[PDB]
RNA sequence: GAAGACAUUGUCAGGUGGGGAGUUUGGCUGGGGCGGCACAUCUGUUAAACGAUAACGCAGAUGUCCUAAGGGGGGCUCAUG
RNA sequence: AAAUAUGUAAGAAGUCCUUGUUACUUAAUUGAACGUGGACAUUUGAAUGAAGAGCUUUUAGUGGGCCAUUUUUGGUAAGC
RNA sequence: CACGGACCAAGGAGUCUAACGUCUAUGCGAGUGUUUGGGUGUAAAACCCAUACGCGUAAUGAAAGUGAACGUAGGUUGGGGCCUCGCAAGAGGUGCACAAUCGACCGAUCCUGAUGUCUUCGGAUGGAUUUGAGUAAGAGCAUAGCUGUUGGGACCCGAAAG
RNA sequence: UUGACCUCAAAUCAGGUAGGAGUACCCGCUGAACUUAAGCAUAUCAAUAAGCGGAGGAAAAGAAACCAACCGGGAUUGCCUUAGUAACGGCGAGUGAAGCGGCAAAAGCUCAAAUUUGAAAUCUGGUACCUUCGGUGCCCGAGUUGUAAUUUGGAGAGGGCAACUUUGGGGCCGUUCCUUGUCUAUGUUCCUUGGAACAGGACGUCAUAGAGGGUGAGAAUCCCGUGUGGCGAGGAGUGCGGUUCUUUGUAAAGUGCCUUCGAAGAGUCGAGUUGUUUGGGAAUGCAGCUCUAAGUGGGUGGUAAAUUCCAUCUAAAGCUAA
């Protein structure tokens, strides 16, 4: 998918657009990441601050599955209900008929409070939650049933 | 070699990689060979359905334990409860695994029921003959799927008691954190003359 | 170990009706016998002690068991192996050498 | 015959080891080498009355010293004749 | 103590009058800062111009320089 | 009075890849990506597809860990466009995007440290010349293209060496 | 003196086997430097090239001394991903896996350690015969310094009680596979050009066949073929289906309850040191030397150590397709 390349246009011109003085050479400043502390330093500082050095603790044999904890916000919480039942449950805003939501089956670990669900009772089954999420749910009329 | 604002790339090509490039032009051909092998196997073998009946199994870690999965085999206990022996099961199309154990009655009963369904829905040819033709199926897995068990219904009442789930979690965490200190403190306080 | 039903704490996870599987016959591997006891007793009788075991019974008679465990940890590898070897030596000493 | 639990052999450890191996052996520079540092800094001047401004330009300095030679207050007024 | 060169300003984000907020400030509802409300407009606050003004992204080549007038250092001087 | 070039023919030099950036086009859009694989086939094409997985939708902190609405999702200044009056010029209202600014929210840091208490735990509430690659009604995913980047024989030829 | 045993020899003893080639792919050993780091020694190149030994149609690996920390999975291999990640690193250049998950493909087992002891029940060889890729008899021998049956950890064995179930080898014929032969449609009609019609034009035919090639120029219809079906031949194999002859069997296997037992691999594991290697970090693996275990033990649980617990496997012997 090539022939709209500038080589096709530089045909005829001597240097192929790399210059007569500089004279395109092989690796005139180094290979790869050479000189990060010596002659490419002003690039690394300013555009890569933090590149050199260690910081924190090591973890030998980290498994990310231990740290699987994907988050759901309350604004997106009502999407775990299918659209078929959603208006039914938006109406009949009641105890004794309140929808159950398994956020873990949806694929979520922690619930978080980014804002303003409607004043409808909801049962939210979650591994973890936050303070505001629990407050907002309990204020809308629901509860959080912890699970594992 | 370092230039304008761009990410640091880590491209691992400082070896003779061109000698070990593999391009899968053989993809569609290997597919064809694989289909032909399945077909040849079905025909050559039998009216037998190309695969053993595998069990339902609860997956490992917190990431995946919510799912339920197809395992390898049927835990000699489960087989004995289904009412047959391991050797006959292996002859009859059941995968057996000696090196796993039942700790959960739900999975145990699910797999036993699965075995009973299989034992009812098969017909086993005699040792002698007369070969009543049976018009085979190719997938025990497709005849016997892997269903996710549900926990609770959509709708329930609200059972609140003001326990503050967040506080609950924090107190569990604190209890685990400060268990050993307390179990040393009480121990060294019991040393009262 | 009954679980709690939550995702953190001392006991942690799903409440599940347990089933307590049968005890495998492995997990009972080094749980010796009558025969092995007999054979090992008789072979100890025949062969006897080795040089560092002589050193250890001497060090237990003279310089106590702390230095004995030290010596046995240098001679063997582990502190637990040293412990068990010193106890073997004490069962040798206190049982036969008294009467 | 001699010798003898020593030598030898094996593994560690120390010393020696250009015999040999591998590598390195600065820059500025009225060519380079010798010389010097103009290679990190300060004052005056060059420097052309904002600022900036070179030369192995001029005249010099720095890698320290101080529990006071820092801080505050009070009183006094110095060199010289 | 020049000449040349150099900074700022030449107003609507402005000026004036009334009066609100504050944990700052004051001896003090005195100030400071920010405001409400009101008044002053088409010479709305020198000139000339404005082939548009403002803003962002990315990337090439270059990073040996040389000459002339004038100012000037070293040098006897030099196409130094 | 620097280098190559006696002449002619043919050959002859910024390519392909992996991962990427900005920009442009297209498709869907709080999602997106069928093509590892399966089914199917007028067969290495085209057609269909499950579960996963990747990126994205949540930052922050060394980590433990906590985790984004006082308020019509804030105020002020300006803002295209729209609306009302006006013959028009103008006036007033509303004001997306964007910009400047003052605030609020989440996280780290430093303080305060309540009701309660396995009496060493817990952490409210209120703050700060501190800090974040943040929130403050989502924009991304995939494919393709120019250009540019890195590694690769890496535009072509070229050492003394090892 | 005679005859044995043990160890060691020789024979052109009877019968066999190894060597070398090939070496794309595979199992190992050994092992660089160029190069990158804008210099260069660690590093990198690379656990690569070169060198050596060894195999097959695949090899290797392989049915846990595993992964984990789950509501727990469950031989091995490979793909997608994990992941340019955790980690290593003059923490510089650079390097850099694994568990989970989805898929392909799936397959499981064998020994040693047990007195058969009321009967070495086992096996090579030679010879005679035979329905001879083997069988029966007879005779020497090997072998109890342990050949068969039985058992391998998932279990299992010895006794006792109770009953119930299920069985093996051939011959033939079809089928499967492989190889191969053969048969199976239509214009060479007319005119022009041309040396030649396979061109052009007119009329037509076949088509589950207009793919290709050849023939004096671009031919479905001239030839071979192609397409579709049919008829045959010869081998491998019992992988399957119909047949026929032998019932081997007071044999073997499976299942329930009570009781007594339950052997499980050492110069090894492990440790210290050295060197090499690894992402492997107070030491990932390997090897050398030194030390050297145990049995309610041992290993592993990615920060050295002691104490207490827990979880999970069961090494130091072995086979096996895709």
């Amino acid at each position: 998918p090539s022939r709209f390349t500038k080589t096709r246009k530089h045909r005829g011109h001597v240097s192929a657009g790399k210059g007569r003085i500089g004279k395109h050479r092989k690796h005139p400043g180094g290979r790869g990441m050479a000189g990060g502390q010596h002659h490419h330093r002003i690039n690394m500082d300013k555009y890569h601050p933090g590149y050199f050095g260690k910081v924190g603790m090591r973890y030998f044999h980290k498994q990310q599955a231990h740290f699987w904890k994907p988050v759901l916000n309350l604004d997106k919480l009502w999407t775990l209900i299918p659209e078929d039942k959603r208006d039914q449950y938006l109406k009949s805003a009641s105890k004794e008929t309140a929808p159950v939501i398994d956020t873990l089956a949806a694929g979520y670990g922690k619930i978080l409070g980014k804002g303003r669900i409607p004043n409808v009772p909801v049962i939210v089954k979650a591994r973890f939650v936050s303070k505001l999420a629990e407050e907002k749910i309990r204020a809308a009329g629901g509860v959080v049933e912890l699970i594992a | 070699a370092i230039s304008k604002n761009l990410p640091i790339l880590k491209n691992h090509f400082r070896k003779h990689w061109q000698e070990r490039v593999k391009v899968h032009f053989d993809q569609a051909g290997k597919k064809v060979s694989r289909r032909n092998a399945r077909a040849t196997r079905a025909a050559k073998i039998a009216p037998r359905p190309l695969d053993l009946l595998r069990p339902v199994v609860r997956a490992p870690t917190v990431k995946y334990n919510r799912k339920v999965r197809a395992g390898r085999g049927f835990t000699l206990a489960e087989v004995k409860a289904a009412g047959l022996t391991a050797a006959y099961a292996r002859t009859i199309g059941i995968a057996v695994d000696h090196r796993r154990q039942n700790r959960n009655q739900e999975i145990f009963d699910a797999n036993v029921q699965r075995l009973k369904e299989y034992q009812s829905k098969i017909i086993v040819f005699p040792r002698n003959g007369k070969a009543p033709e049976a018009e085979q199926v190719l997938s025990a897995a497709a005849t016997f799927p892997i269903a996710q068990p549900a926990t609770d219904v959509e709708a329930r009442a609200v059972q609140d008691n003001g326990e503050s789930a967040f506080r609950t979690l924090r107190l569990a965490r604190s209890e685990k954190k400060f268990r050993g200190i307390r179990e040393k403190r009480a121990r060294e306080k019991a040393e009262a003359e | 170990t009954v679980k709690t039903g939550i995702a953190i704490g001392l006991n942690k996870g799903k409440k599940v009706t347990s089933m307590t599987p049968a005890p495998k016959i492995s997990y009972k591997k080094g749980a010796a016998s009558n025969r092995t006891k007999f054979v090992r007793s008789l072979v100890r009788e025949i062969a006897g002690l080795s040089p560092y075991e002589r050193r250890l019974i001497d060090l237990i008679r003279n310089s106590g068991e702390k230095r004995a465990r030290k010596v046995a940890k240098k001679r063997l590898g582990s502190f637990t192996r040293a412990k068990a070897k010193v106890e073997e030596m004490n069962n040798i000493i206190a049982a036969s050498r008294r009467h």
